């Protein structure tokens, strides 16, 4: 929230370079704390640009940088007839440079080895290092886990597989706090992917300067696969670790994977061993879907949460059709081992082709507050289009959708600003996770101080209303007869690490809403519309109340006594401080409004005491879990006491619940009934009415019930009704509880019909003949158990006019005839039924069925040509019935009715 | 008579024609105090005001070029009227239309493009004699053609290619026995040309180059083959065809990392004096969003080529790209011809208008009228056309307020092509009482107040025409039981003054209607698509529905066999809900249940033949009954690849017809000419 744009200091370093493009915080040689900034293409020893890493103390002046020096000068040797040699030469050294608690692990991905077969040859490929320099001095010991030698065509395996060349080892890496180190190598297995892990104690152990071939007994490999979904999938372009799905000990990976499955990109939860756990799909096709991939505890669970970028996310808006303004998921961690389902919630950026999500980096409780935040950067954000770095802090729920705080580029058109970014460490010691960003274009990295925060808290006290009967005070210098009343101001502001030099300017208006000669309410001495009080919250977290004495003016003065007295408050910093750079960075709440009024139509008696009535009643009590109900509570609202000021009616809905509009005994509406309870506080976003209410006034409110898609709601829903006004003794009538009970019952209809229903003649085996029965709840309720029921005249018999074939039940249900269908494949109207002859029952059992679900069973028959021929002069009418019912519902008592029903199908004959 | 004009617009002639077109204001100074100086026309004639005191203005949709549509294309325009001198009102739209119209035998840009990796050595000895085989088709749907060549393979850098021994560097094609050639990211070879035998003396010089991984940079040859719109040699009035064959995946923004090669593509072209694409391995690949937009501006039409291998990825793609079109491409590539002729005619069948610098104030609302008379509404597109038909638009514009700017514009065009409507946008927000104004008149106050239109502006506190009352008595409220200037302001000598708000101004005659107080649907005012109005949610121009919650959407409505939710359900918010029973699908096209061809759709012999029956007071007896009437006479073909049916009529006579499905769905109907 705070990251000061105003003095992001340099750390410029070699003009050329590229000097960032990767950072950490990383210790020094005694304790303490310095920058190690990568640093690709940078002295070059005989001028080709190799790339030192470069190791940035910290100073506020912003000079260049003293380097961590490595044997950048070729390592060569031969064991008997391999020749090989490691070129060092056009890699970018610091493309990742992750540390260690006394070891600088920096990488230069880009490495290059040349596994010649004596004499035919497999290539430099960049086998990618990791120039594992121990700072303090000490072994200065490098090791490419892929530096494995081979015969080439050996070890191609003629797969082409089974050989891990082009790892391109450094692309990313997180140093294991256990003291393991993992080297996540996009190219292990023809760019398939690869995740190289070692011991980083003996690591060091098992060197050999001047060997260019050897392995550590403790490497450990992904293995290659065959699934035509990670075929160049990039995996490993980035890693993390986190105790995601329950592997503690055997802690678990996050490798990346933003190229898979023909582009539409994963990020998949592996273990030590390179097991699944589970994947996470990409949304958008070609949208980088894991580009940079963060984990963290955004919710403040305990539980990581994994964040994916999609830099090349494109949106659909009514204005514009195709916007490249990225996105960022979040997917929070369910207890258990429950599958990640979809995102928990989508960030978006709004600056075209801002490549918003091209770096996530965890900063940690950037503002204090017990919920992670992170930073989202983007390097063609901005209203210029120079770059922009935006900030979301995360809540229980997740992430705001809007960017609490937003840099712009302060360098120059095509720097790429905020291209790498890290957080999760102090940089100063002032207590807050500072930020340091890179712009690689600039040659620069601008680093940004977050700054200690003040948490805003405004609350005005006024008092409950006005009587001008009452004039105990009198106006300074002169004799207005003035109700006076007194009012009071309280504000408090906490944080960690605050100045302890920090002053605010509380300033206080009195008659708000009311212009100069429209004012009621005015300072005693001053006679002023308001005054600025100073308060000192140097080191103090508790709030400062102050009381102004405030005064009614005369009658005669102004004219309109009925409308209401409508006051506003703010609280704001003093101004900035020479410099920019303000002390603090404020937020929270900044403006509240309250409101008074004078005592009025109370009635002769000055003992204002209300007597609000209310009548309740319930329509549409049973409760379809998720339907189309229309549900217009009416409640009645009448004062039989007398005046009450402010009172509105404050009811609590479900989640599912949504206002579509209404009347109420309105004459004053019929699309607006507002609603209390919204969210945190505002427990009078409701309509009003105690404006106020006059006495024997009754108002009856009708509002439309939508009931949403609720499958949460439980056995049953309470909403609670209470009138709430600004009185202090009775302010509320009697509390109004409707328990409206959800017991739910599903309407399933049962439909059947044949095809076709009439058959004419025409001028071996005859045309098929299908007969549909569709079983649809369209009940939203949920039923468990559901009983189908065929009943068929006959037992199937071929002595009957029609030979069942076949029977084929989709939709996932399953029936059993008894006997069991089509024993042979071959291929004064009598009323037959079910009853009478012999029957074979078909009987179709479904344990649990979805809201909306349908089902489809097809029948398969053929007709009988010397059955057909029989009678030509007689009509014959084929009659079947269906039955089905439900067994029970999943509730305790819904004592209406069990869900059952019946269909008919009719087929007749015609004579041509 | 009160109305709106009356107890709304109280202040001054602005207002009264700012709030509906129908107010007039009077601006005769004699006029006694209390007669509502905004009405009705014939109610200010009523009351003898004077004539040129008399307000009538009205909006108009004025055409200042309305050029015939030409009949061939050899300017000839497709959109009139061509310029449009709109003049608008505030809060006041207007309607006009728009005659859109593919003219025949408009010139055709093609830009074949590519690709050059090492698996497409056969295609390209199949496609060494493309483009006398473009042009052979080409001739036939326009006069004037130009085509071009292209190449790409990857960045020419490690590790996407072969590069050991160091003398592979130059041949990264050396472990095989073979020899390729080497690096290269794009190479323009041909620019348009209309001798069309230069394609294919360009593409045999060619040959094949060699990767590492499979995914190719074609990207980046699509964006500069775009944007160096001066080397290509685009025409300005023709159509650009850009064909991008392939057989691979492709690599896309981002994937440039693994060589080091960091900078964005920055969307010019840098193409220099050797066709080379020169920033090849110090530029990244292009994004998706700079990739439509320049497709957009340039008028460009892109045609996909995959191999099957791959189709389901591009066909995943030119969706995210409108104006696109994918296609099997066989391997040895012998259909691509075939598919580049679709192609064009799937190009040119769909005509859709889209709407660039138009203002945030104004809001568009189509209205499609396509071929017969549907009026189609909520529509701004149409299928199924032919070359050579005209098609119609209703296109009404909506202006939220006034805005500063007097003049503005904005452009109205069809997909990729050039000529297109400019809309000349005038806001008269002025008066005739507003020039004659009389500053420190002495009747205002002795002379410290401005008279104009009417009205001595006294001070705070004071009112009328001498400022004769200051404190004071009269009727402030048009009920005895209602507040007071509604809560809102002061009885002052029997007129309300509005109180002073932050947010803004309080109106009306009693100030009894607000500005800032209406419901949302998410968040947002009116939906963030609406307009605030005493209370209620009034759309915009191209908003539909009560609360204003979507808009002229339709592609998820659209359905293959050629209409709206199929036959049965309405499209509501682009999205088709199923009305009949057992009826499922994407447009519920599927129904089980419902009857076929032969039963339902049997109003061909009903309505259009001997009209008679239902639908015949509404516009749908042709809507459903527009498939191709075949005069034939009961051939011998009952039933070969379809079912065919037999009826008896009410007389007891049989036709016999017969027509499911050839390819996909054909609308050929097969019916007999006389029945027996
Ligand atoms: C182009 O996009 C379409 C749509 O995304 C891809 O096909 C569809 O992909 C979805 C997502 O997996 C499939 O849903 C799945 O269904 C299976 C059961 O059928 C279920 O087990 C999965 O958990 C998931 O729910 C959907 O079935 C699938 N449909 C088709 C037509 O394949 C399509 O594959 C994309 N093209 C390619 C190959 O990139
Ligand atoms: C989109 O276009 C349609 C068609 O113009 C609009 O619906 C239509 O509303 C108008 C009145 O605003 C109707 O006009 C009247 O039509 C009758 C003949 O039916 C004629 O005798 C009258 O003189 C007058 O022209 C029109 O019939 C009606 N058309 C239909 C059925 O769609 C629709 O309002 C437009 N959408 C908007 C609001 O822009
Ligand atoms: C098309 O424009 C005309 C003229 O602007 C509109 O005319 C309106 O007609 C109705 C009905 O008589 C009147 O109540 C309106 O006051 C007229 N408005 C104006 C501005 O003249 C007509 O409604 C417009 N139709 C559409 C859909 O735009
Ligand atoms: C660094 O290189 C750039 C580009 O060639 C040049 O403009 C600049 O002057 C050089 N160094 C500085 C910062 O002077
Ligand atoms: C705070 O904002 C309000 C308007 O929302 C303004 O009236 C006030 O003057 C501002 N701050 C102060 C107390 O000056
Ligand atoms: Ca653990
Ligand atoms: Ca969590
Ligand atoms: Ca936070
Ligand atoms: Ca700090
Ligand atoms: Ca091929
Ligand atoms: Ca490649
Ligand atoms: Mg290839």
């Amino acid at each position: 929230l705070n990251l000061d744009p105003v003095q992001l200091t340099f750390y410029a370093g070699p003009n050329g370079s590229q000097f960032g493009f990767s950072l950490d915080f990383h210790k020094d040689s005694h304790g303490r704390v310095a920058i190690v900034v990568g640093a690709p293409r940078t002295l070059g020893p005989s001028q080709e640009e190799t790339g030192g890493v470069f190791l940035c103390p910290w100073r506020a002046e912003g000079g260049q940088c003293p380097s961590l020096l490595f044997d950048l000068r070729d390592e060569t040797r031969n064991v008997g007839s391999q020749t090989l040699q490691t070129f060092k030469a056009r890699q970018g050294l610091g493309a990742s440079v992750v540390s260690w608690s006394d070891v600088i692990v920096a990488c230069a991905p880009w490495q290059h080895w040349n596994v010649l077969e004596k004499t035919e040859e497999a290539e430099k490929t960049p086998v990618g290092s990791c120039f594992l320099a121990q700072p303090e001095s000490g072994r200065r010991a490098e090791y490419s886990p892929c530096r494995g030698n081979t015969l080439s065509r050996i070890y191609v395996e003629n797969d082409f597989s089974w050989d891990k060349r082009y790892c391109e080892a450094g692309f990313s890496s997180v140093v294991t706090q256990a003291g393991e180190l993992v080297l996540g190598a996009p190219g292990g297995y023809y760019f398939l992917g690869l995740l190289a892990q070692a011991p980083v104690a003996d690591i060091f152990s098992s060197y050999r300067p001047g060997i260019l071939l050897w392995h550590v007994s403790s490497q450990s490999l992904s293995f290659d696969s065959s699934n035509p979904e990670y075929f160049d999938g990039y995996w490993g372009y980035s890693v993390a670790v986190g105790e995601f799905d329950g592997d503690l000990n055997t802690t678990e990976y996050v490798v990346g994977a933003p190229t898979w499955s023909w582009t539409l990109g994963a990020v998949e939860i592996l273990d030590s061993y390179y097991q699944r756990l589970h994947r996470l799909r990409g949304e958008q096709m070609a949208s980088y879907f894991g580009h940079s991939v963060a984990v963290t505890d955004v919710n403040g669970d305990g539980r990581h949460d994994l964040l994916v970028g999609a830099p090349l996310y494109m949106e659909s808006r009514a204005d514009r059709k195709l916007a490249e303004v990225g996105r960022v998921y979040l997917f929070l961690q369910p207890r258990g081992p429950h599958a990640l389902g979809a995102p928990s919630l989508l960030l978006t950026g709004t600056q075209l082709y801002g490549r918003f999500g091209s770096a996530i980096a965890p900063l940690g409780d950037l503002d204090r507050d017990g919920y992670n935040d992170i930073a989202v950067a983007a390097p063609y954000g901005g209203p210029s289009g120079r770059g922009q770095v935006l900030v979301f802090l995360g809540q229980s729920e997740g992430l705001r959708s809007r960017p609490s705080q937003v840099l712009d580029s302060p360098f120059p058109t095509g720097s790429a600003f905020g291209f790498s970014l890290r957080g999760a460490v102090d940089i100063d010691d002032n207590g807050y996770p500072d930020l340091i960003v890179g712009a690689y274009g600039a040659n620069q990295v601008a680093v940004y101080r977050a700054q200690p925060v003040v948490k805003a808290s405004v609350q005005l006290l006024v008092q409950d209303s006005l009587n001008p009967a009452v004039k105990s005070c009198v106006l300074p210098q002169t004799k207005t007869p003035v109700s006076c009343f007194n009012i009071q101001m309280c504000v408090g502001a906490t944080g960690h690490n605050i100045p302890q030099k920090l002053s605010l300017n509380a300033e206080l208006q009195l008659d708000r809403q009311k212009p100069r000669q429209g004012r009621r309410v005015l300072l005693l001495g001053s006679q002023q519309a308001g005054t600025t009080l100073n308060l000192d919250l140097g080191g103090k977290h508790s709030p400062i109340c102050h009381t102004t004495m405030a005064f009614l003016r005369d009658e005669a003065d102004f004219r309109d006594k009925l409308s209401p007295i409508v006051l506003s408050l703010n609280v704001s910093l003093p101004p900035t401080e020479a410099g920019m750079a303000p002390a603090v960075v404020l937020h929270g709440d900044t403006h509240v409004q309250e409101q008074t009024r004078i005592v009025l139509d109370c009635g002769e008696d000055d003992v204002c005491v209300p007597q609000l009535q209310l009548t309740a009643s319930v329509t549409g009590s049973p409760l379809l879990v998720g339907a189309d109900n229309v549900l217009e509570l009416q409640m009645d609202a009448a004062n039989e006491g007398e005046g009450a000021y402010e009172a509105e009616l404050a009811v609590h809905l479900p989640q599912g619940a949504h206002y579509m509009r209404a009347l109420s005994n309105v004459e004053g509406f019929e699309r607006l009934i507002c609603n209390q309870k919204k969210e945190n506080e505002t427990r009078v976003v409701l309509c009003e009415l105690g404006n106020p209410m006059k006495k024997n006034a009754q108002i009856g409110i009708a509002m439309l019930v939508s009931v949403g898609n609720l499958e949460e709601a439980g056995e049953s829903v309470s909403f609670q009704l209470q009138i709430r006004s600004k009185n202090s003794q009775n302010p509320n009538s009697k509390i109004v509880l409707l328990d409206v009970p959800v017991r739910a019952e599903a309407q399933v209809e049962l439909r059947g019909n044949s095809f076709p229903a009439s058959l004419v003649v025409a001028a071996s085996w005859g045309p098929k003949v299908e007969h549909t029965y569709e079983l649809h709840n369209n009940g939203p309720g949920t039923v468990n158990g559901l009983h189908l029921s065929i009943h068929l005249p006959g037992q199937s018999q071929p002595s009957d006019l029609l030979y069942i074939l076949d029977i084929q039940p989709q939709g996932g249900l399953q029936c059993f005839p008894q006997p069991p269908v089509n024993p042979l494949k071959v291929d004064d109207p009598v009323l037959v039924s079910c009853d009478s002859a012999p029957c074979t029952v078909v009987q179709c059992d479904l344990q649990e069925m979805a809201r909306g679900q349908r089902a489809m069973v097809t029948v398969l028959a053929f007709l009988w040509l010397p059955s057909l021929y029989q009678r030509p002069l007689d009509q014959f009418v084929l009659q079947s019935h269906a039955w089905f019912n439900v067994s029970s519902l999943p509730y305790a008592v819904p004592p209406l009715s069990l869900p059952r029903g019946e269909a008919q199908v009719w087929t007749q004959l015609l004579r041509a | 008579g009160p109305n709106i004009c009356t107890t709304r617009g109280v202040s001054s002639c602005q207002q009264c024609l700012a709030v509906s077109p129908m107010c007039a204001w009077c601006s005769d100074e004699a006029l006694p105090l209390g007669s509502p100086r905004c009405d009705l026309k014939e109610n200010l004639l009523k009351d003898n005001c004077a004539p040129e005191s008399i307000e009538f203005p009205v909006s108009e949709a004025r055409v200042l070029e309305d050029r015939p549509l030409s009949d061939k294309g050899s300017q000839v325009t497709q959109v009139s009227p061509q310029r449009i001198a709109l003049r608008l009102r505030p809060d006041d739209s207007k309607n006009f239309s728009i005659q859109v119209r593919q003219v025949e035998d408009y010139p055709v840009d093609i830009y074949y493009l590519m690709d050059l990796s090492y698996s497409m050595k056969d295609d390209l000895w199949s496609i060494q004699n493309l483009g006398t085989k473009l042009a052979t088709q080409m001739r036939k749907l326009t006069s004037n053609l130009r085509i071009g060549f292209g190449a790409f393979v990857d960045k020419p850098v490690s590790p996407y290619m072969y590069i050991s021994p160091p003398e592979a560097l130059e041949n990264p094609c050396y472990d095989m026995k073979t020899t390729c050639l080497p690096m290269f990211g794009y190479k323009h070879v041909l620019t348009l040309t209309d001798q069309v035998t230069r394609f294919n003396e360009e593409v045999k010089k060619q040959s094949v180059s060699r990767n590492r991984d499979a995914p190719e940079g074609g990207f980046d040859a699509i964006m500069q083959a775009t944007v160096c719109d001066e080397k290509i040699g685009w025409r300005n009035d023709a159509s650009h065809l850009l064909v991008f064959t392939t057989d691979a995946k492709t690599h896309i923004a981002l994937d440039g990392r693994l060589a080091g090669i960091v900078q964005p593509n920055d969307g010019q072209c840098h193409v220099g004096s050797d066709n080379h694409y020169s920033a090849s391995t110090t530029m990244d690949y292009p994004s998706l969003g700079l990739m439509t937009e320049k497709l957009s501006q340039k008028n460009i039409n892109l045609i996909f080529a995959v191999t099957e291998n791959v189709v389901n990825l591009y066909q995943n793609y030119s969706e995210l790209i409108p104006g696109t079109t994918v296609g099997v491409l066989s391997m040895d590539s012998s259909n691509v011809l075939q598919l580049i002729v679709d192609a064009y005619g799937k190009i040119r069948s769909k005509v859709e208008l889209e709407v660039r610098d138009l203002p945030e104030e104004l809001s568009l609302s189509f209205n499609a009228t396509c071929l017969n008379n549907e009026v189609i509404p909520g529509l701004k597109s149409c299928m199924g056309l032919k070359i050579g038909d005209t098609v119609s638009f209703s296109i009404e514009a909506k202006v939220r307020g006034c805005p500063q700017e007097k003049e503005k514009s904005f452009t109205i065009k069809p997909v990729g092509f050039k000529d297109s409507l400019i809309v000349q946008v005038t806001f008269d927000c002025d008066c005739a009482c507003q020039a004659q104004a009389e500053p420190n008149s002495h009747r205002c106050n002795n002379g410290n107040g401005t008279f104009e239109c009417g009205v001595c502006r006294c001070g705070p506190g004071w009112l009328g025409s001498q400022c004769e009352c200051s404190e004071e008595q009269d009727e402030c409220s048009p009920r005895e039981g209602q507040p007071v200037c509604s809560q809102r302001g002061e009885c002052l000598c029997g007129q309300c003054v509005c109180h002073s708000s932050d947010f803004g101004k309080i109106t009306g005659k009693y100030c009894e209607c607000d500005d800032f107080s209406c419901v949302r649907y998410k968040g947002e005012m009116c939906s963030g698509h609406g307009q605030c109005s005493c209370g209620d949610c009034l759309c915009d121009s191209d908003w539909t529905g009560y609360y204003c919650n979507c808009t002229t959407r339709t592609d998820t409505c659209m359905s293959s066999n050629g209409l709206l939710c199929s036959g049965r359900g309405k499209c509501e918010c682009g999205s088709c809900v199923c009305i009949q029973p057992g009826s499922y699908g994407d447009t519920c096209e599927k129904c089980p249940t419902c009857p076929d061809a032969c039963t339902f759709k049997k109003e061909c012999v009903e309505c259009k033949k001997f009209d008679r029956g239902a639908l015949h007071d509404e516009n749908t007896c042709n809507r459903y009954c527009r498939d191709e009437i075949e005069s034939v006479k009961e051939l011998k073909d009952t039933g070969k690849d379809a079912v065919n049916c037999t009826y008896k009529n009410e007389d007891d006579c049989v036709v016999r017809f017969q027509y499911y499905e050839d390819s996909s769905g054909k609308s050929i109907l097969y019916v007999v000419e006389e029945p027996e």
